[PDB]
């Protein structure tokens, strides 16, 4: 127990990925589909209501206007009515 | 950099060095237990070492694999403690098999400890100089009659987590009770079942809307009303 | 003798994780 | 639980066992071949061992690695038998490899053999105690001129299968001929092409269009005739 | 050195995933989308028009109908006249 | 089949063969070197090895695991190089790693040499009897102060490559300049930066729009004008 033998170096067992994976951890790119043709979304966009149902709340980070989450919708008559007396509908 | 003294450093500079000792220290506050100091050897009066004037007790404990790493997995270092007289497995048995905790190592020379762990007496000593690392167990690998394996973690590490911890739900509540967003401070009135109790021991909301309505806090409520946004 | 005895354990341990590669990739395992 | 009589298992646990006899069968009565009775060991005189009536003859053979697991996948224990003379050799070229039989082990306590295999006679016979396992072959790992290794697996293991067996529609039906579906049990009309005969030999159905039409049975016909909903 | 065992045999552990994938390397399925259904994806074939940004140059080895990938759509007010001196308009 | 003369088949034949020598050559000549050829041993006169004409050096050198294969991965062989005196170190520093070189490994039959090698001379020489192999260095894997190790691969080899390679449109362009793709041939006009320069010693293209325009070559530009494809 007082020796340890079998020191095994690691060089370019490391190397073989790639130099700058070891300084930066890389991103990851998403899956591309099919029938979305060809607009490669990544992960920090979305421009389009999402549905809230089971999902998780999205944050925001600094500007770039994006979409959201649907959680009511829904449609009524329109009542006349501003906001004071004038009510003219003639 | 480290946080080591010059007198430290300086010292290991010169070819004859002296004997490295470790010590640990187990802290179970945070779960529930006590702090056991441990040293795998004792001094030459046959008593436990001394140290910043605390006594760490002998008792074979062996740590390897220390890897810092800032890529592929995290560090995962092993520490090996004998069981005899069923000693580790009393505090398993009842500290829910030592997980949660956290270890504390510390490496001191020897030219450092207290006099009173030599006989003619140290006059170098200095209870200002070791190095301290602190991990968290994750679990008893192997605890048989003879020994016992616990594997280590960094307490940061990041494991089974996920990022957006919010969650959309639609009758069912999502934060604690009490605790920042239930701002109720008033009597029990409810238990897990929605049963009308007045005592406080029982009191635990059931996390739906009737608990809400029952509490007079239906305004802070977690779970968005909108269940059928898929039937249309 | 060492170099002999350390590229044979070498060989045979790399034939080692390929059959375990092999047996533990069919319908279930941990599907590596 | 298992099959085991009381009284095997009483004496199992005797502290002054006796030995273990391990016996083979090898079935291929379901591929077109014969039943042959292996055993490791023989009598003391020289002989196969008589057991139930019927004789092991002698052979080498050695299984391993019988696990029984519910966990990933399904075990694969393996068997060894001396090829010398050609004799696995003799059935390989014949019966496709051995592929597909049943293999049967049977394990025995020495004290339950048969009279005949001993020259005073066991008094403390019992043909009707045993422990049966089967397994079915799957491949011929290595076979060369001193031994031949076989793998063996479960008969219900499921790899390489689908649940849901049909192809809903094609231009090909999807059956065999003359089953219990396609229900034709006339005289022979078509051969393996769209071709006219009259003999009971070469019977056999494109399993086209064309092939109903000859035999008159275009009802049970296992194709949608849909194709365009794939273009239009 | 002299001598060198390490031989194994690899006449087994290449079979053991099919005999004629020895003899030819094997084909390629797509992924199967809930969009896709019963179609999948074909590598000869893609009857529509893409976004050119986020695609790849298709080429074309034979035959083949095929739809593209669109660099340029714009809409106009055409003109009333086909050429030469034929101006009839009422 | 090989290009083997039938002699030296002939000769391969035969219950008592002679020595086999290996022989390397190493060219650079496509990165900017030149060619080194060596030998793991020397002749009997203590010189070089003396084929067809040109001196292989006694150097060392060792190869393992050249091999041909269709299965799985290419083969990637383990060339070895003993670095005294820092002589590999040496073009290492200046050749950058050796990659993209070239390595041609000859290998005859000791019959065959030519006659100076022997003190009575070889009568059976033929300077046209060898086995070729050509690979191409990857990396360099150890470069210590005792040895080198180099791995080879096929100069054919595909990975990390897609076959399809261009990228439809770009606010740049894709092309090379002073290539047959974008046909400029004119004097020097623009920089790297788009500056009027004049000298031919720093001419660079920004492949981008304006420098295109700057040698009405905009005919030829690689990418489209679409940009608003996605945003409409
Ligand atoms: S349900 Fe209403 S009361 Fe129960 S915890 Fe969530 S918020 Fe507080
Ligand atoms: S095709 Fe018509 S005849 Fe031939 S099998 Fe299918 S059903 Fe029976
Ligand atoms: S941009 Fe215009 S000039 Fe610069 S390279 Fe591409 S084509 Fe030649």
């Amino acid at each position: 127990g007082g020796m340890t033998g079998v020191l095994f170096s690691l060089g370019a067992s490391m190397v073989l990925g790639g130099v700058a994976q070891m300084l930066a951890p890389k991103a990851r790119t998403p899956r591309i589909q099919t029938t979305d043709n060809g607009k490669q979304n990544t992960y920090f966009s979305s421009l389009d209501n999402m549905v809230a149902q089971g999902n998780v709340l999205p944050v925001l980070y600094g500007e770039m206007r994006v979409g959201s989450r649907v959680v009511s919708q829904e449609i009524s008559t329109a009542d006349e009515g501003d906001g004071g007396q004038v009510v003219v509908i003639g | 950099m480290q946080d080591i003294r010059q007198e430290t450093l300086n010292e290991c500079t010169r070819a004859e060095q002296s004997a490295s000792v470790v010590l640990w220290e187990i802290d179970l506050t945070e779960v529930g237990g006590e702090r056991y100091f441990f040293c795998n050897e004792q001094n030459e009066k046959g008593e436990p070492v001394t140290w910043q004037g605390r006594q760490y007790q002998p008792y074979p404990i062996q740590g390897s694999g220390f890897e810092l790493n800032g890529k592929g997995t995290s560090t995962r270092p092993t520490l090996t403690v004998s069981n005899l007289y069923g000693m580790v497995t009393g505090m398993a048995e009842d500290m829910q098999s030592l997980v949660g905790g956290t270890v504390v190592r510390r490496k001191v020379y020897a030219r450092f400890l207290d006099a009173v762990n030599f006989v003619n007496g140290n006059s170098y000593a200095d209870p200002e100089q070791e190095v301290i690392s602190r991990w968290r167990i994750e679990q008893c690998s192997e605890l048989s009659a003879v020994s016992a394996s616990f594997v280590l973690s960094t307490p940061t590490e990041t494991d089974g987590a996920v990022f957006p911890g919010r969650i959309m739900l639609a009758n069912t509540c999502t934060w604690t009770y009490r605790g920042d967003e239930c701002g109720y401070s008033g009597p029990a009135v409810a238990d897990e079942y929605d049963q009308p109790t007045s005592d406080i021991t029982k009191d635990k909301c059931s996390k739906c809307l009737s608990g809400c309505k029952f509490r007079n806090n239906v305004g802070n409520f977690g779970g968005f009303l909108s269940i059928n946004k898929l039937s249309q | 003798i060492g170099p002999a005895a350390l590229k044979a354990v070498y060989d045979m341990a790399r034939k080692g994780a390929r059959d375990e590669i092999q047996t533990q990739m069919r319908d279930g395992g941990l599907f590596s």
